[PDB]
This record gives structure tokens, sequence and C-alpha cells, in this order.
RNA sequence: UUGUGGUAGACGAGCGUUGUAUUGGAGUUGAAGUCAAAGCGUGAGCAUUGGUGGAUCCAAUACAAGUGAGAAUGCCGGCA
RNA sequence: UUCUCGCAGUCAGACAGUGGGGGAUAAGCUUCAUUGUCAAGAGGGGAAGAGCCCAGAUCAUUAAAUAAGGUCCCCAAAAUA
RNA sequence: CGAUAGAAGAAGCUGUUGGAAAGCAGCGCGCAAAAGGGUGAUAGCCCCGUAUUUGAAAUUGUUUUCAUACCUAGCGAGAUCCCUGAGUAGCUCGGAAAACGUUAUUUUGAGUGAAUCUGCCCAGACCAUUGGGUAAGCCUAAAUACUAAUUAGUGACCGAUAGCGAAACAGUACCGUGAGGGAAAGGUGAAAAGAACCCAGAGAUGGGAGUGAAAUAGAUUCUGAAACCAUAUGCCUACAACGUGUCAGAGCACAUUAAUGUGUGAUGGCGUGCGUUUUGAAGUAUGAGCCGGCGAGUUAUGAUAGCAAGCGUUAGUUAACCA
């Protein structure tokens, strides 16, 4: 593709321009309707307006939240189905970077989730074991140590 | 497509040098090269094109018109896009940049494909360090070498990896030559030149990135 | 970057005034009037295309009936002598053209008599 | 271009969207419901598809 | 086979167009451009020739469009 | 025509027939439903004639059948009892 | 090390179109400069020049190195010794900021008002444990915006109804007392070689004879279109109610963007303008004198969707910053 013969693969779809004639598409009609508020100058009104209709968001109670001023601490989770094609006995923080698992700035405790059994003998360390996950890793002839 | 080394005179030698596999690709793709030259060709702007809009033109707003007892329009403003006051709502800005970006893997695929195409285009004869030496500062000998093989079809872009005083003195006063560095490349330059020269060593160096 | 092209408008004006010809007063001299008169001329052409068929059909009917009344027959009666007898593909315009041929309509009227 | 806090305080979001709203007759008056109506109007509810995009794209 | 009426509207086919870079060319032994003709186009257009002007533009793939004028009781300018 | 999706246009309607409500079977009148018209779609006809009748126009044609309907002249069309 | 004067600094001829060359053709030649422009069309080698290359009399600045004031500076033993930045911290009526709408935290307009090192305050009210440090004294280079201002340079920067109101003797003339508002601008011709001689005409002015390569190169000015005002060539052309029209067309004049040719039109048929916004206009609803110039759907941060592409099983992807 040289500048005298350069061609794309499949591109150059139709573009929109309305101020260049009627027969060229959407002339003075412009597709903006007729005799309207949004049709006039400074149309495209802000979100959160219905044209005088009574909205429901202020006519509806608010959901419950028993945690105000506090946030749920993030925890790293090694999904059993995803960890099926991974192998590292005695998981430690300083090695999951190579496997694109853990983050550089992280102190998140590990949590084990999932009954989807894996396919290798692996010994694993986690702060929490789920009972179904515990059974699944028991069927995987491996071992698991409960951390903090 | 083995390439034979050439001398400073234009005659070939007894060693057809094997081509490193770090340039030959598997499938040819026209879209990555297209958007690479798209992003590279642009950005000639220097903020030069700038206009004053209706809120940017200088003037003291006033109403010399009175709507009643007059024939012309009310038009309480005088600096309009359709009057002599001036100021168009649409025009060039010194802040537009038209952001474009290219990924890493797509860039690697595009560079490998264009290296395959340019190496197999057979518009090149391999050069070595031996002809780099014994080189005069004259651009006349460079033209003698160029016209000995008469590369008069397209502009020729040499790729170099080491710097020599003869290189900086010469290859500077000819309309049909250009020189760049191994990593100082862009697919726009390759497709624009359509003719190039390559040294022996850079094949192995480029093999690494593949 | 400012776009040129202050001449293409005049090129279009000249092209469209080339369509107009033979206009009286400021109708072949004003381009705004020229556009409207070209549109009306094209519509008149369309009208002629839709009209001349019926116009000439009635013209042939009248011109042929003018001859037919001289022989003592009306157009309505004249069609019957060809509808059931003297099976032909002759046309009303064809009969009108044959009127221009002397002593040939006589052949036709003695043919239906036979 | 923000997330409308004043409007998002009245709904919940689940997997693959599925915005969830509450049930009325809970704030100022409800001496007008049956035990069936009281327990089912304490439960949750869904929304309509008439404004589905216009609420999903906004919130 | 339906066809081919069509407002708003959805929608397809595109063109002209200025500048960018090639790719090239033409060019006081003629150029952009003016005027005309009794041409080529479904169209957004293209012309050829002649006068006219005595120095610049075009042709084909792409690029971005201050881009394409019927009126805006439009403004400017000239003429009424 | 049913499902999703993007973009929507109307959002101040008028007209014919009927059943109407209102009015006063006075209203090409206001307001409801229905068969159609338009707003969205030309033409032919009747004195001119958008909404009455016949209706549904890719185009060229100086071909055929003809639709309602008409046939003394304008203008195409015939007479007999 | 610069800046405010400088300087060295490669390379072409012949014929031709030609009024003139620079263009073309033949052979070249240099190149560290075939960067850019002018040079009587359309020049790498004709110049301006340039790359490269060095220079400061005198002044100023950026630092480097050297000699060199000034002061800069911890570890052990005691001691309920002293000190550790008082209207201080606080408390009340409240503001101001803090994302805050007075609430952690800071300050005070009006008041009261301690303490010590085991002290205080704080850890978005508050106490207790735990933990921080001991304000209420003071200067502080570092990254800071902008170019009014300068150099060097650049432009998918506007090009004379554009670019700055102002290419120009622009904020100018001028208007309003006055604050304020606020026009008009380019290009002769290669070199004026700027129209000498004569004629008419009072003069002005014009026209012939000239120069000038070209006098569509004559001062009006690079060229020089339509509206507008006349003119003559072919025809129609003063009893006919025409958005001056359409289709045919006698008859006449022609002879081509050379073609079943063009031009006019005695005459027969046909024959309620346009954008607008409305239930809907021929519209007597508005608006338009014409011509020409100009004249109004965008950018930034993004998201979503369609399409396309990369990668795609432990994915993709970098922001900033840096070469």
């Amino acid at each position: 593709l040289n500048q005298l013969k350069s061609v794309p693969k499949a591109r150059n779809h139709k573009t929109k321009t309305l101020g260049r004639g009627h027969g060229s598409g959407l002339g003075k009609t412009s597709g903006r309707g007729q005799k309207g508020q949004k049709a006039r100058k400074s149309g495209l009104t802000r979100p959160g307006f219905e044209g005088g209709q009574t909205p429901l968001y202020r006519r509806l109670p608010k959901f419950g939240n028993a945690r105000k001023g506090f946030l749920k601490q993030e925890w790293v989770v090694l999904n059993l189905n995803k960890i099926a094609k991974l192998k590292l006995d005695k998981i430690n923080r300083a090695s999951l970077i190579e496997k694109q698992v853990i983050s550089a700035k992280s102190q998140l405790p590990i949590k084990l989730i999932g009954h989807t059994k894996l396919e290798k003998p692996l010994h694993f360390e986690v702060h929490k074991v789920s009972k179904q996950a515990l059974k699944a890793v028991e069927n995987a002839n491996g071992s698991v140590k409960l951390l903090e | 497509a083995k390439l034979k080394l050439i001398k400073i005179d234009g005659s070939f030698e007894t060693e057809p040098v094997k081509l490193s596999p770090g340039l030959i690709a598997k499938e040819l793709k026209q879209q990555p090269v297209f958007d690479a030259v798209l992003v590279e060709q642009a950005s000639w702007r220097q903020g030069t094109h700038s206009i004053l809009t209706k809120g940017e033109v200088r003037g003291g707003g006033k109403k010399p018109y009175k709507q009643k007892h007059t024939g012309k329009a009310r038009q309480g403003s005088t600096r309009n896009p359709h009057f002599v006051g001036g100021g168009i709502v649409f025009g060039p800005k010194p802040n537009r940049n038209y952001s474009l970006k290219l990924n890493k893997k797509a860039h690697t695929a595009a560079l490998h494909t264009v290296w395959s195409e340019k190496l197999a285009s057979d518009n090149t004869h391999l050069v070595d360090q031996n002809l780099f030496n014994k080189t005069e500062g004259k651009t006349k000998v460079m033209m003698q070498f160029l016209k000995s093989a008469k590369l008069l079809d397209k502009n020729v872009l040499f790729v170099v990896n080491t710097l020599n005083t003869n290189l900086e003195q010469s290859t500077s006063n000819i309309k049909n030559v250009q020189v760049k560095h191994l990593d100082k490349v862009s697919v726009r330059d390759l497709m624009l030149a359509n003719a190039l020269l390559v040294e022996k060593e850079v094949l192995k160096a480029l093999e690494g990135k593949f | 970057m400012r776009i040129k092209g202050g001449k293409q408008t005049r090129v279009r004006r000249k092209k469209w005034l080339k369509q107009a010809s033979g206009s009286f007063g400021t109708r072949h001299a004003s381009y705004k009037v020229a556009k409207q008169t070209v549109i009306q001329a094209a519509k008149y052409a369309y009208r002629d295309r839709r009209n001349k068929k019926r116009d000439f059909r009635s013209l042939w009917i009248l011109r042929l009936n003018a001859a037919l009344r001289e022989q003592g027959m009306t157009y309505s009666v004249f069609i019957n002598l060809l509808k059931k007898h003297n099976i032909e593909i002759n046309r009303k315009v064809l009969s009108e053209l044959a009127i221009k041929e002397p002593s040939k309509f006589n052949l036709i009227v003695q043919k239906v008599k036979s | 271009m923000k997330v409308k806090s004043a409007a998002k305080k009245r709904f919940k979001l689940t997997k693959s969207g599925q915005i969830k709203r509450k049930h009325a007759y809970t704030s100022h008056l409800a001496p007008h419901k049956t035990t069936k109506q009281k327990r089912h109007l304490r439960k949750q509810g869904t929304v309509s598809a008439s404004d589905f995009k216009r609420i999903g794209n906004l919130i």
C-alpha cells in the first residue's frame, strides 16, 4: 500500500453531515422534528428531566446499607476453575506477579472459592476455605493450609 | 530469497548471505500498516491555524438598531458569522490533537509483515563494514556507487546501526538518498521510500524482536 | 486552512443558464428567475409527454370522422364494420394516414362491402 | 460525565444489569394493605423495558 | 417474484471539492482563468475546440474537511 | 404482523358516509367509533374544483382493452322504436 | 561558554525556443553547499548566499577550578534542678474555609479562661487502651503560570468582503461634549523604455506619428464577468386580456461541439410562482429589486452500539515520566 495505491481492508462507512443540502440527506428538515423544545436552540437537554412529568426516583424510597463510613476490604481470590491450568505449590505473594495474578501494591488476604475441581496434585495456602471448595480440593488429592 | 553482498563498485561477491527469520512473516495484513501510516503521517500541525470565534473577536457590543421603525433585522449583536463583524462558530483551533494510538502486539505484527515485504521486494543489495571504510567525504563517490547500480527508480533509504565520520560527511547532498537508524524507523518511511539498503549485522539484531 | 472555490458557483450558474433560452425580459438575465423557469419548462415537457398521447388520439378520431361523415357513416358505426368483419390490425392513426392516400379508402370501403 | 448520585440512591444492580427497585407504600402511609399485600410489598420488584436503556445508559 | 408514488423519517449508492504526501505529467513552440458552441454523463460533473492571458496547474489510490448556497423581513458591494 | 436492538416522525388535525352526543336532522359546525382521503400519492371527470366519484403514475412511445361516466357544438363519441 | 560589530567559505559552457532563458537539447562539474530566494518565462554550479568554519575592541551574563572570611558538628555518669515559642490550649453564642451547607481540623466578632514533659492536642463527635509528636519564633533554592519582551526557527498558518478595528502614514479620519464607538486600502511595465513629433481643441482633453518584445504592457493599471445602458445582424413586430409560457409549427435566415443541424416565430392545442409555518393556500398569509461576494452542524475528555483489526487462556492494556 503506497500513497498512490494505498487501500484499506474493509472501511470507509457512511458519515453524517446535515448542513449540505436536502437531497444530500437531512437538509433544513435536519431530522430534528418540528415545533419542539428539544428541537429548538440549545436542545439535547440535560439528563434528569422529563418535561414536567413527575419522576419516580424521588418518588421511591432508598435501599438499605448497614455499612456507612466503612468499606469492604478487598481480598484476592484464586478461582478453582481458573487455577486448574496453573501450578504453584505453597502460593506466596512474591511470585504471582509473573503469572499476572497479584498486584504490585497489595496486602489482600487470599480466599478460596469454587467447587470446580482442578487436575493436578497441588498443596495450597489460603486464609479461608469454603466447604464445597474444601470438598473439591479434597477430591484433588492435594492439601490446603488455613491462613489468617 | 537469499541476498548477495555487493561492493562499493557495484559488483557482487561470492557470498549470498542467508536472510534472518526475524523479518519474514506468515500472513500479510493491510490494516495495521494502514493505521500505522495514518497515525505517523498526521501531526504536521504546529498550532498555526487559529481563528477568533464570536466570543474571541475584539469589539464593544452595542445595539445601534431599533427593531421598530426600521427595515433591517434586530440583531443586537454585530460580530456575527454572517455580518462584517466576523467570528465563525466553526474553525481551526490550536488545541486539537486528534488523539491516535497503536498497540504493542499489532505494532509488532505490522513491523514484522513490512520487514518481510521490504526484504523480499528485492530492491536491495547487502552492504558490509568493508565498504563503509575507505570512504571519502565526497558525495561524488556515493553518487558513483548509486548510479553504478543505477537505483534511479525510487528514493533509497539506508539503515545503519553504527556511526562513522564518512557517513555523516557524505550521504547529505543528494536528492535521492536518505539514511536512518535500525530503531529509528517508521512504516511510513519504508512505504514512502520503496527502495532501501541494509547492512549485514542488523538482520541478527532485528531477529530478536521478530 | 481556508477552502477556495469561489468559481464553481459561477460554473454551476452558467451551466444552468445554458439550459434556459429564448426568455423575454429579465427571465434569461436573472439566475434566480432562471432556476424557476427551467423547472417550469421541465414540468411543461413532462406535461407534454403525458398529454400528447390523448391529444393526438382525439386528433386522429376527429380527422378520420371528418372523412367518415362524407361517406354517410359515423365513427361508432365505422368501427363495427372492422370489429366483426374485415379482421385487420389497422389503426385510427393508420386510417388517418391512409386518408392522405387517394383511392385507397375506397378500397377499404368496398372491402367491407365484400 | 459523572455517575448521578442523587438518582442511584434508589436502586440496586445485579449481574448483567437487572436493575432492582423497591416497593411503594412504605414511607408515610400504609394502613391500606392486606397481609399478603404487606409481605409482597416488602419484597423486591423489577422495572419495565420502556426506559430500560435510558436508565441503564444514564445509571 | 415484488418491483421502481411518497412527507417527516430509517436507509443504500456516491460525487464535487481545498490542502497533505507521494506516483507522474503538462506547461510563453501556452497556465490557472473569461466568454461561446449546434458535446459526454441517472446525478452530484467532465469536458474538446476557438477567441481571450502571457505564468502555473492537472490526472489516478488514500488522508482531514473553516466543504458544496434559494430566499435567513440575511450583511457587504454595484446596479437599478 | 411475532423477539431484541439503533434511529426515530406525529403529538394544536382536518375531510367524505353511517350510528351518533351537543346544537335547532340549521350548520362544508364541536366532540366520539367505524369504511375510506389526506397529512404521506399523482391523474381523469364533472363551470372553475387536494380530500365528491373513478383511483394508484420506472421511464420513451403519435399502440390495445377499456374504470366510473359521457356521446348536438365547443371536445372524443348514435342512432332506432 | 555565549550575546550585543565581523570574516573565510566548492562547483558551466554551446545551440535553440526566444525581446530577454532560467526552459529545452549536447557534454559536463562540484557537493561538508543538489539548504532557500531573486536573477527580462520554468537556474545545485549567475548572484544573494549557504553548510562548514572561526572571531570581541568594550560591556554584560552562565558557570568551572583555585586561594579563601563566616559559622556550621556527638558519644557517657547524675538530677522529682531549670527550660522547651500563654489569653496558649480550651468552653459558649456563630460565622469562613475545609468535597461540608460550621461537624472532626484550623481562625476569630463578643465573653471566661488552666495545666505541665507522668504535659497537650490528635487518630473527621466523644471518653478509655494503644499510637504520633511537643505547636503556639523565624527565613528557606527545587518543579511554578505568561510572553507584555528578545533571539534562532517553523507552519495539510489567512491571503486583500480573509488574516489583528488596522498588509497601507490605524484605532486613522470621523461621530457622540464625553466614557465609548469607529470606515478605505496590495500587484504598471523586464528594465518607465511614463505615451516626445503632429493634429483638433481657449485650455483641459482626445486622436494619429512613436518608444517599448507584446500599448489589452498608456498610468484607470496582474487579468478584467453578470446585474446595469445603448447599439446593429435574421425574423417577428401596434384588435390583442397571455407568471409572456410548453408542444407542434407555416414561413424566413443559416450551416454545426457535423449532427434524424441550428436560430426566430404568423399560427392550433395545452397551460392558477417560490422557501416558510399551518386542518389545509394559486393566496388576496409573510418575505424576497437584481447581480455578485460572503453566509450557519464543530472540538476536547469519553462512554455505548455496529463494523474492522491486534491479542486471546490465567486477558488485554498502559496513564504519567524518561531516550
